[PDB]
Parts: C-alpha cells; structure tokens; sequence
C-alpha cells in the first residue's frame, strides 16, 4: 500500500482501485447490532471532545470559531470522509495540537493587528497547494519508514494524555465544588454556578466510577460464559450505551443535586454574529488584508500540514495493522488528500481544520472488532458507521432535550474506558507490564524467547525515556514542536538502536507483524 | 454587520485564487515532467 | 438525603440531628473504594506481578492495606463528617442504676419468684438449640475435607465450652455467645 509507482497521482489512483471495489460491501456489512452499538459509542466519543474544544476556542478567540463551527465542520467532513474515504473507520475531529495552533494564530493576529478568521482563509488556501503536490508526488510513501516503534510510542503517549485530561477534568470539578462544612444555599446558577455547591463533586465521582465499572463489567461479560451466546454478545456490544443509559437514569432520578450537563448552541448560527458571517472574504472583513501575510501563511500552513499528516498517517498505520484482521485495504494518499482538502475548503467558510484523531479512530475500530473462539477474527469495515456518527454530530444541535439531561461525569467514565481499552494492542504497554513481572511469567512471544530479559527491559526503558521527553514538550509553551521530536524517534530506531542491539533483537522487538524474524 | 467593500466578491476572488493555484500546480507538474527525462 | 439546601447550624453531639452535605456520597465512595482495593489486592495475590514472596505478603495484608488507605483518605478530608467507631469510655456497666457486675439470682430490686426458676428451661432450650445449630453447622463448614484441615475438630468439646461459658457469663449479666458462621 506504501509502494512508490513513479506516476503522478500514482498512489491516489491505486488507493481508489483498492478500496472502491468493496463499496457494495461497505454498506451491506453494517447490517448488524454491533454497528449500531459502535455508532452510539462513537457519537458521544466524538461529540463531547467537539463540544469541549469549540467552547475553549470560543474563549481564546472572541468567539470567532466556536461550538457551532466545530460541530458543523465535524459533521460535513465526517460525512464526506465516510462517503469517499479509503479507511472509513477513521474518525476525523478537532484535536489538542490543532487548538494549540489556532491559539498561537490569535496570539499572532492580535499582536500584529490582523484578522484571525481572514488569516486562516489564507492558511487553508496554502494548505490545498501543499497536499496536491504531496499526493501527486506520492509523498505519503514516507509513512513506510514509521515503524512499530514510533507508532506505539505515539499511541501510548496519546492514550496517557487522554487519560490524564479525563482525570484532570474530574480534579477541576472537585476544585470548583470542594467538600466544605457549610455552603451558600442561594447561589446563582445561570450560566454556571457562581459558588461551591453541595454533593456535586462526590456525585460526579460516583457517576464516573459507576460508568467505568459498568462498561468494564459488560465488556468482561461479553467474553464470559453466561447467557445464550447470541444474547450475550448482543449485550456485550451495547455495553457502553447500556452503562451510559444506566448512569443517565441514576443522575436523572437525583433531582436536588446539580451536575453539569451537555450544552449545545441554540441554533445553526455563527458563534459571533458581530464578527464574521458564514463566508469570510479572503481580502478581509473590516480592514484590507495585507499582501505580505498572503505569502507568509506558508509557514503556518507547513506546520498544520505536518501536524495533520503525522496524526492521520500514524492513526491509519495503527488502525490498519495486518494483525487487526483488516482485509479490505487502507489508502494513505486518498485519506490525506481528503482531510487536507476538506480543511482548506472549510477554512473559507470559517470552519476549523480537522485531523484523524487516534483515540477516537482506535475506539471505532475496536467497537467493530469481532472476537472469535481471545483471537481477533474480523472487523466490521463499513462506511455506514462513520456516516451515522457524522450525521448525529450534525443533528446534535436539534436534539438538545436529549443531550441536556446527560451528565459529563458519565462521559468521563466513558473516556476512562476508552483510554484503558486503547492500550490493548500496544506491545510497548505489554513490555511495560513485563518490567514488574518475573521472567518465568513472560509470554511465549518472539521478543521474549529469542532476546535476553535485560536486553528487552533496556529496549523498553529507551522507549520510556522518549515518552517522558514527549510528555515534557507537551507541558511547555513550545508544544507545537512535538511532531518533530516524534519524527526524531525514526533516526533513533534506524541509526542508534542497531549500534547497541543486534539485527535479530531489533527484528523481534520491532516487528511490523509480530513475527520471529 | 458592516464589511469593507472590495472590487472582487467572494466567489470571484476565490475563483481567481483557485485558478492561480491550479496554474502553479500545472506549471510544477510540467516542470517535473520535463525533469527525469533529459 | 441529597438536598438542594442544608441547615449549616446543625448540632453534632451526640450525633448529628439534621442532614449534612457530602456525607452519604462520601460514605458510598469510601465503601466502594474499600471493596475495590480489597478485591484488587485479592486478585494481585494470585497475579503474576512482583516477586512471589513480596507479592504474597502484600496479598495477605490486602484487607489491612485497603482499610489503612481508605482511613487515610477519609482522614485527609477534614470538613466532611463521616460516622466513626464508638467504644465506651471505660470498663463499666452500661447502666449503673440498674445492675452491677454480679447479679443476685434471687433478685436485685424485687424478689424473684420461684416459678420462673423452673419456667426458664424453655427459653434455655431455645437458646441451646440456636447456639448448638449455629456452632455445629459452622464447625461442619469450616472443617470440610476439601478445605485441607489436617488437625481435626471437636464437636463435643467446643459445644461444651461455648455453652458453659455462656451460662457462666449469664451470671455476670453478660451476653451468651455462639460460633458465628461468617
């Protein structure tokens, strides 16, 4: 899939010829309750980060880009990616690094007295130029140099970040309503409580813990030997929706205590009707856009392209490993082209650029994964799931009465479940577990029975240092250099690691398909 | 609200920008076709 | 109960006379966390992690470790009230106006009638039946051959000791005791 043909748009044409023959199966294979359960899962799993990130941006940018734009953009790009993408299981949505960027822009546009929404119309314009050249010249063939080392490091780091953010939100909830001896019983509630409230933090903790417990118990019940197998697997597939419904009912029947609910905009309108419309003029809204910034937008366009490219390609590598029983094919060139082109086009209408998020796509793939008689058997690879997720995300505004009664703590438990379940397939996480195990309990795997124990532990520890370095960079104002430091692991694997490990050891430890050389 | 007046409207200016971009892409493709042959 | 408003001026001695915020939820959290830690340490005993000696030592102390962890968690929350253990001040009778340490079989305040001295056999029969069934079924359960008991158990000596000590402690106005199952 990553071979270079030498023809202009050679990779793009091969991606179309590989997946589009399976378009008929990509609709008929979704006729199963597991697909519906995965839709219900990924709907919340993509809606809640969308609501959070848009609301954050509405604060860091006088509501220039807000929940309405990040929801409409997510819906449109998800629909177009599900209908035309080569790997439909990817969930395209806003991310943290993209917020760190769209924040620097306002710290750059506000400093220079420039228009923030009009500068992007120009970044998105420069984004289309870059991706077309990369796709035509088969620039996606460089992904074949991203081995299991970088993929697993990135996945482990991103999962740790997700879990840390999920716990930090609960910490923030506890801080906002601390356990006090006395409270002011008359506190203004609109738009948010202006003071600490009783029982709020403890109820949020109870809801999150119960949601996580029920999700894990139903997941274990899926593989258990109780009930008829058909009903057992049907209930296990709907474990997350059942847990969400149970905890929603539990919070609903507790009337007195206040818990924060999902908040969606009133209607399909821009966030700041006093700033911009639906179509933003590339030459400026209030003041004439300078000519120099039109050519100066290439460097932010380069940074956005690097971020989106690394995220989408590493996510596609993770979700399309041959060990995951993906027997339909994945297209690196077509997905990158679609994502970057849709971002550049949506930049015109003021809607944010989106990328293939790792945790959401891995959860979407796992929610469609069918386990046979412990062993992965097949994956429900179809376009209907992502299309329905995008449609429900777009319709989230119109279904406010349903969303307004759903607590965030339930979604916090769901996020914790997603974080703990995203670490199953990572061999780095497996070798981290072996650091606390005696060598006689190590599994019958190529990297144990052919490599010395201390050599494997040293190889794992080298990866842990990279994880710490990437974590430090994230916790710094220069967090946009994370893709470069992540890329720097590839020279570490291909150059410095052979200087201390033999070829057989690196083949066993870094295997593209978990083979014994 | 009130926006600054421009000689080109939004569809006109975006068509001009996309045409310039397509011309640049075509020029780069023709140059790359010229190389790797002589 | 979970309420929108609470009375912040609630008497605390001897027990709180009104509902208090964050109490029931914190109790639920403490109970769930204690159970979770106990079960996880029980799993960790049979787990393949850590050296076997240290792992088994930690697993044996799993219940005390969970108790200590949750006690410290509650201790580091000063503002919220949670019900604690309550033991008496000293080794004294509960009511010094009613009885002493040794109770006269003929009566304390009023003369005890003769007829109840013979009529007490039937309640004594009921107490003997209760204690006998409890202790003997508990001994049968704890001494099954599948539990790897290789030292033997006594059904006659233990019953004799339990019922005799209960009868002796009854003379001092202390409760009779049986071999509880759980």
């Amino acid at each position: 899939p990553l071979q270079q043909t030498g023809q202009l748009f050679g990779g793009l044409v091969r991606d179309i010829r590989r997946r589009y023959p399976y378009y008929l199966s990509d609709i008929t294979d979704a006729f199963s309750p597991q697909v519906l359960a995965a839709v219900i899962f990924i709907y919340f799993a993509a809606l809640s980060p969308a609501i959070t990130f848009g609301g954050l941006l509405g604060e860091k940018t006088r509501n220039q880009m807000g929940v309405s734009e990040l929801l409409i953009s997510t819906a449109v790009q998800g629909i177009l990616f599900a209908l035309l993408g080569a790997q439909p299981l990817l969930v395209v949505g806003f991310s943290g690094p993209l917020l760190v960027f769209e924040e620097a822009f306002f710290s750059f546009c506000e400093t220079n007295g420039l228009e923030y929404i009009v500068g992007r119309v120009w970044i998105g314009f420069w984004l289309i130029l870059l991706v077309v050249l990369v796709v035509a010249f088969e620039g996606s063939f460089l992904v074949r140099f991203i081995s299991r080392y970088t993929q697993e490091i990135f996945s482990f780091l991103i999962s740790l970040i997700f879990i840390y953010e999920t716990f930090s939100k609960l910490i923030k909830i506890f801080q906002d309503h601390p356990l006090q001896k006395t409270y002011n019983y008359n506190v203004l509630m609109v738009p948010k409580p202006q003071g600490p409230l009783p029982n709020t933090a403890l109820l949020s903790l109870v809801l999150m813990a119960g949601t996580f417990f029920f999700a894990m118990m139903l997941r274990k019940f899926k593989n258990s030997s109780y009930f008829p197998g058909k009903l057992r697997r049907v209930i296990g597939d709907f474990g997350v929706p059942i847990s969400i419904l149970i905890m929603v009912l539990v919070d609903f029947f507790i009337q007195d205590t206040y818990t924060q609910k999902l908040s969606v905009p009133d209607g399909f309108k821009v966030s700041n009707s006093s700033a911009r419309g639906w179509v933003i003029h590339p030459l400026g809204l209030r003041s004439e856009f300078p000519i120099w910034m039109m050519f100066a937008s290439a460097l932010p366009a380069l940074l956005v392209f690097i971020l989106i490219f690394l995220e989408s390609q590493i996510t596609t590598l993770i979700v399309s490993k041959p060990e995951r029983k993906m027997v339909k094919g994945s297209g690196f060139h077509l997905d990158l082209l679609l994502v970057v082109g849709m971002g550049g086009v949506a930049a015109l209408f003021g809607m944010p650029w989106l990328s293939a998020t790792t945790v959401r796509s891995v959860t979407h793939a796992n929610a469609l994964t069918v386990m046979g008689k412990a062993q992965i058997q097949e994956v429900k690879e179809q376009r209907i799931s992502g299309l329905l997720v995008a449609v429900l995300v777009g319709l989230s505004i119109l279904m406010e009465p349903i969303l307004s009664r759903i607590p965030l703590a339930v979604l916090f438990g769901i996020f914790l479940y997603m974080g703990v379940t995203s670490l199953s397939g990572i061999q780095l996480f497996d070798r981290i577990l072996l650091l606390f195990k005696p060598p006689k309990y190590h599994p019958d795997v190529p990297y144990v029975k052919r490599v010395k124990t201390w050599r494997m532990h040293l190889f794992t520890g080298i990866q842990i240092i990279c994880l710490a370095v990437l974590w430090v960079v994230k916790s710094t104002p220069a967090s946009l250099a994370l893709p470069f430091v992540l890329i720097l692991t590839v020279p570490l694997r291909r150059v410095l690691l052979p200087l201390i490990f033999r070829n057989v050891e690196l083949q066993c430890l870094d295997a593209d398909d978990a083979k014994a050389t | 609200r009130v926006q600054l007046a421009h000689h080109f409207s939004e569809p006109e200016i975006t068509l001009i920008i996309f045409g310039v971009m397509a011309g640049v892409i075509g020029t780069i493709l023709l140059i790359s076709y010229g190389i790797r042959r002589l």
